[PDB]
Parts: structure tokens; sequence; C-alpha cells
């Protein structure tokens, strides 16, 4: 199996700028006899099937704009935008098909925007849940940038398991994200303790606790 | 031990002072190269006690077989205590030279047998052929018919292959494969190089070890019978087709064309390597997939597997 | 003009078979190849198999024993089928077909627009609507299947609205939660539409 493998997962760009992104293989897809490269390189928006940009590592793919090209040889590659359009933000895949077919794991281009930190706010469980006997307390960290941020729980014990959370996607005019971080508890385990906390660190360590 | 590098010195061709020569050549009265069929030289001889070391004698080989076969490099087999050990020259004759053996021994009497196999480049065509080997003044000659035979068929797909130039140090192998030589059309068409299945076969299959070139023919005629191909006299078109490596140790070719059809003969060459770890052996299957012009889908398969012979040569005498 | 469109249940349980379908048009099927190719919910691509023109199959070779691929040229139909699911295989599953031959290898140039298949044991249930008191949010738990849709003041407090992507939680059930940020002196419109139910929570 050629493993293929992309450095960075999440780039963030600025719009108008020459973003790269690394691909590489396992073993090489450079076939000695042709000298082809058996590398192609696909865009894909949210809801969308996944778009060919470039294949045999550099063959421009019809329709395609001029400002993506894709370069590199045997076990390293590279796809380039010459200036980020709006419309360039997405997913970008490699792929290999020399030795059936495998593709890397994909990175992200999100928007650069300085750094902001999270509005914090906790949420106890509501009166009307307790009477389903299941707590849910819920932790929110509003507009921030980078995503990069640990939250953790103190119930001064912390919690291993028993969280779940969700980001939003980047705002379309803030440039910032969205977190919601969900510690559920039984009644007899909530009822049990007083003095939650959510805290949570970020580049931009705060506490939101409450008491039972 | 390499027979791209010898080593000369003293002592004398003492080939004319042989005697009682008798020499033979023994086949059927039809050889069939590409089914492993053979012949053997065999030879007779008695030594002068005048003979040291050093001295050579010559076995002359005929431009229209070779002594190595299927495998890249010819082992002449040494007269045994060693007497002699052979090499082999540039015309493809065998010179032996003698040991210690002979400083010391006297009415010294041998006897040598080696397999040798129709030479592809020299025998490119079916047809009789007279064969001469000899020792000195004794020439034998025999007359046999080498028939290459005829590729496989089904329907509109025609494939045959050949295995040469087995080398077990190094550990490659070459195939050759005419594809479509019956000069059909065919729509779609399709090869898959395989391992042979349910047999034992070291070969190792994928785009590292096996290079793939592909010549396509526009001239059936040029086509030789016994499978020597010169890549220089066709047209190298291995850029335009897919080559491929689907599955382990399998690898595809899609010929390609804009009207997906071809009508002229492919030689596909193939340049592989051997298991390191491994008996190494060597069975592979070569799959011609293709449709004809009522488009029902069809494959003919080649099946390619080799034999390995060994000469041997003994030698008797009296201490004086 | 080439198009391929899938088509197949949008939930299947862990007992069952999948079992999908590939609409073909502007070709051939006896002519070319069809790959099958899915993709779980945030990950990557994964290559499944393909039936050529004239019928042969390969396989993922990891998938191979749970995995059938047939067609039906007549039809221009292809088929993909999928035994011994667990949660693993839900994904957006794709066919696909190579362009043509000056593209010089068989790839993935033409595709369909992909249907989700989410494996699941669950039965359709409401959700439940909890307030998220005072930043206001309503905590919309325990549904199936998805999606949720919210609104706030019958659509009027637009401005400041996250609506977070749902979770599957260990039960099999989603659930998720929607903020909006605030000043105060109010009401989350909580539609479901598999199972029939409507909310209006109200905030304190």
């Amino acid at each position: 199996d050629i493993v293929m493998t992309q450095s960075p997962d999440s780039l963030a760009v600025s719009l108008g700028e020459r973003v790269t992104m690394n691909c590489k293989s396992s073993q090489s897809v450079l076939y000695s006899s042709n000298q082809k490269n058996y590398l192609a390189w696909y865009q894909q928006k949210p809801g969308q099937s996944p778009k060919l940009l470039i294949y045999w590592a550099s063959t421009r793919e019809s329709g395609v704009p001029d400002r993506f090209s894709g370069s590199g040889s045997g076990t390293d590659f590279t796809l380039t935008i010459s200036s980020v359009q709006a419309e360039d933000l997405a997913v970008y895949y490699c792929h290999q098909y020399l030795s059936s077919y495998t593709f890397g794991g994909g990175t992200k281009l999100e928007i650069k925007r300085t750094v902001a930190a999270p509005s914090v706010f906790i949420f106890p469980p509501s009166d009307e849940q307790l009477k389903s006997g299941t707590a849910s307390v819920v932790c929110l960290l509003n507009n921030f940038y980078p995503r990069e941020a640990k939250v953790q729980w103190k119930v001064n014990a912390l919690q291993s398991g028993n969280s779940q959370e969700s980001v939003t996607e980047q705002d379309s005019k803030d440039s910032t994200y969205s977190l919601s971080s969900t510690l559920t508890l039984s009644k007899a385990d909530y009822e049990k303790h007083k003095v939650y906390a959510c805290e949570v660190t970020h580049q931009g360590p705060v506490t939101k606790s409450a008491n039972r | 031990g390499s027979h791209h590098h010898h080593h000369h010195g003293s002592g004398t061709d003492i080939t004319n002072q042989l005697t009682n020569v008798t020499v033979g050549i023994d086949s059927g009265t039809t050889v069939y190269p590409h089914q492993a069929g053979y012949v053997k030289l065999n030879y007779g001889f008695s030594v002068p006690n005048s003979a040291v070391k050093g001295d050579t004698f010559k076995i002359t080989v005929p431009k229209e077989l070779n002594l190595n076969g299927v495998t890249s490099t010819a082992k002449v087999p040494p007269i045994m205590q060693v007497l002699a050990n052979g090499v082999i020259d540039s015309d493809g004759n065998v010179i032996y030279t003698f040991t210690d053996y002979v400083n010391t021994k006297c009415d010294v009497k041998a006897t040598l047998t080696m397999p040798a196999y129709i030479d592809p480049e020299n025998v490119k065509k079916t047809g009789n052929v007279t064969l001469a080997t000899g020792i000195g003044s004794t020439t034998a000659n025999k007359t046999v018919l080498v028939d290459y035979e005829k590729y496989g068929k089904f329907y509109n797909l025609s494939i045959k292959g050949t295995i040469d130039q087995i080398d077990k140090t190094n550990n490659t192998y070459r195939q050759t494969i005419y594809v479509n030589p019956s000069g059909d059309n065919v729509i779609a068409p399709v090869l898959t190089g395989n391992l042979k299945p349910n047999t034992d076969s070291n070969a190792l299959i994928d785009q590292q070890n096996t290079s793939i070139k592909v010549y396509k023919v526009d001239n059936a005629a040029d086509l030789s019978e016994s499978y020597f191909v010169n890549p220089e006299n066709f047209e190298d078109v291995t850029n335009s087709v897919n080559i491929t490596f689907p599955n382990p140790n399998q690898y595809k070719v899609e010929f390609n064309t804009p009207d997906d059809q071809i009508t002229t003969p492919y030689i596909v060459v193939v340049n592989g390597h051997i298991d390191p770890n491994s008996k190494g052996d060597l069975a592979l299957r070569s799959t011609l997939y293709g449709y004809n012009s009522n488009i029902i889908w069809r494959s003919m398969s080649w099946d390619n597997e080799v034999a390995f012979n060994n000469g041997s040569g003994s030698g008797d005498g009296i201490d004086c | 003009q080439v198009q391929l469109k899938e088509s197949g249940p949008g939930l299947v349980k862990p007992s069952q078979t999948l079992s999908i379908t590939c609409t073909i048009s502007g070709f051939s099927l006896s002519r070319y190849s069809v790959h099958w190719v899915r993709q779980p919910p945030g990950k990557g691509l994964e290559w499944l198999g393909m039936i050529w023109g004239g019928g042969n199959t390969d396989y993922n070779s990891a998938l191979k024993s749970r995995l059938s691929i047939s067609k039906d040229n007549s039809k221009n139909q292809v088929f993909l089928k999928m035994n011994s699911l667990t949660a693993a295989d839900t994904a957006v599953y794709y066919c696909a077909r190579k362009g043509e031959f000056y593209y010089g290898y068989d790839g993935f140039v033409y595709w369909g627009q992909g249907t989700l298949v989410t494996v699941s044991s669950a039965s359709t249930k409401g959700p439940s609507v909890f307030p998220l008191a005072p930043a206001l949010g309503c905590l919309v738990k325990d549904y199936f299947p998805e999606p949720v849709t919210v609104s706030w003041n019958s659509g009027a407090l637009t401005s400041g609205v996250h609506t977070f992507p749902a979770v599957l939680q260990s039960s099999g059930l989603y659930s998720l939660s929607s903020v909006v940020t605030v000043p105060s002196s109010y009401i989350c419109n909580v539609n479901h539409k598999p199972s029939n139910t409507k909310v209006d929570k109200r905030a304190e």
C-alpha cells in the first residue's frame, strides 16, 4: 500500500497570497519506464463531490484556474495557489493511481486573522431536564481565533471522558470560530456535588463555574 | 565467479593431439525451443600423456546454438578431482583448460555432455537447420526441424510469450510478449501480467521491480518466430499506453488508442525481478482481454514456465 | 453529457446489507469502468473497488470479504453491496468514472453527488428541548435521525446566532446546542421533520 500523507492539516491563508500544500508518498509514484508521476490533486467543498485540479503531478485539468499549479517528483509533491480567492477556501487531497488507488488525509484552508479570545459562558442543567433524570452542563466559547483550544471540566476533580464538543465553521464575516462543550453526568452524580467548573485555555486560563 | 572476466597464461592448445575423438548430437527429428526443447552435445576423447597444466582444447559450437538457453549466463561443466575447467569465448566456442591431474596421470580419457539450445537471434524462423559441433578435425552434423509453432488464439484475441535472461544471481528475468500477433482487430484491449495460479512462482511484479516497454508493430512480417526482438525495428509507444500495478504481483497495460481498438500487433518487453529470498521459481501468466465486433468480452491467456538442464563430464586414467 | 447519480437508503442497521445503486447516462457502461469511493463524515476518501466495462471487478483488499460490485448495462445501473456493517461504514458513497482516453489513466473525473449512508440501530425519536438560561441558548437533546432545524423568534433573531453541529451520543441519539448573544427584556423554534415534532421553548 502506497500511503499518502499531507503535512499541514490546516492552513491559514490571506485572501490574495501564495499558498503551498505538501503531499508525500511512502514509496515513489514515479514509474521509471514512462517517467510519469501517478499523482492527482482534488478540491472539495463541504457538501459537494471532489473536483480534479491536477493530474500526472503537473497537468492542469481543463477549466481549472491558472493560479493552481502542481510540482514535484518521486515522493514529494506540492499544490500551489498563486493568489488565493474566496472560492479557494476548501479542502485539498492528493492521490496516487500507480498501485491501486489511495488518498491523503487532506489540507483544509482557513482565513487568517488576528488572535481573539473566546468570551466564556457556562450554563447549568435546566430544571425541566432534571425531570428526565439526566444532567447536561454546557460550556460555550464564542467568537475566537485560532481554533486550538483546551477545555477541561472540574467537578476540583479532572473529568476524563463524560464530555463532548463541537465547533462551528469559520464565520464568513469575522473569520472567527465558536465552540460548545457538553458535560453529561447522571442525576445521582450531579446531585452529589457542588461547584462544578469549566476551565478553558486559549492563545487569547479562565474558569467559568457555578455552584449547585 | 564471473563469465565476463577471463584468465590466461602459460600452456598450449593441444586440440589436434586429442586421440580417439568422437562427437555426437542427441536430439529428435524436431526441436521445439519454446517447449523447453534442446539438444545434447556429446564428446569423447583420449588425451596425450604429453599434456601439462594450462594446455587447452577447443570445442567448436555453431552460431545456431547457445549454451545458456533461458538463463543469461552459460556454465560449462568441469570434467572430473578436476581434469578440466572450461569457458565460453566470444565466438561461442568452449575452451577447456587442463588442470594438474594431467601432470602426473597417463592414458587419460574423458567424456562430456552439454545441453544446447537453438539460438533465437540466429534462428529467427521455423525451418530446418543443420547443427554442426566438433573438436579439431572431427565434426558431427545433424539436420533438424526447428519448430517455434504458433501463438495462442481465442476468438479475436491472440497472444504468446517467451522467457529468457533468467539471472539467479542478480535476481532478474526477461519476458517478451507478442500481443495480437494474428493481426486481428481488438477493441478495448487490456493486457494483465500475473503469477501463474496455484504454481510456485517467485516473480516480484510491481512498479519498482518491473520495467515495461511497449512497441507497436506496423509490419507483422518483421516479427521473428523465435521471439528475438530488437527494439530499434519498431516504434516505442510506451508513453502512450496506461501501465499500472493494480494488485499484488500484477501489472496491467491498456493500449488506450483514440478509437479504443488495435489493428496491429504489439510487443511487450518485461524486464522484472526475482525474489532474492527464494528458490527463484518463475511461472507467469499473461492475459489478453478484449471485445470483438459483437462486444462480447473475452480473454486469452498464455502461461510461461521453464526447465533447467545440466551437462556432465567424466574422465579416467592411470598413475604412470 | 456524462452523468452519474447514486441512490440508496439513508439509514441501514448493522444487522443488514448495504445496497447502493449508481444510475449512469451519456456513455455506454460496457465501454467504461465505474468506480466506487466513500468518505466518512470529516475524513478523507477511500477507494472501494471497480467494475470494468467487460464485467471484471477489483476490490480494495481490506474490504473485499464484505463487498460486492455488479451491474446491469441494459439498465445503465451499477450496484454496490456491503455486509457486516459497523458505525465505521457510515459515509458518503460516490460512484465515479474516468476521463476520455487522452487523460492517460483510469481515475475519478466525473463524480456523482454522492449519497450519505449512516449505519445505526436507532429508531425515530423527537428531541427534548431544554433552555440554556442567562449568552442565551437552547439544548436540543436526544433525537433521531438528523437534521434539526432551529430558528429564533420565528426567524427575526438572526444576528449573533450560533447553532452548532450535532454530536452523536454513545446512546445512538443526537444532540445540539443553539446559542444567541444578547445584552435582556426570546424563544427558539425547533423543528424535526421525521418525527412530526415542533417545539418552542422560552428564555429566562
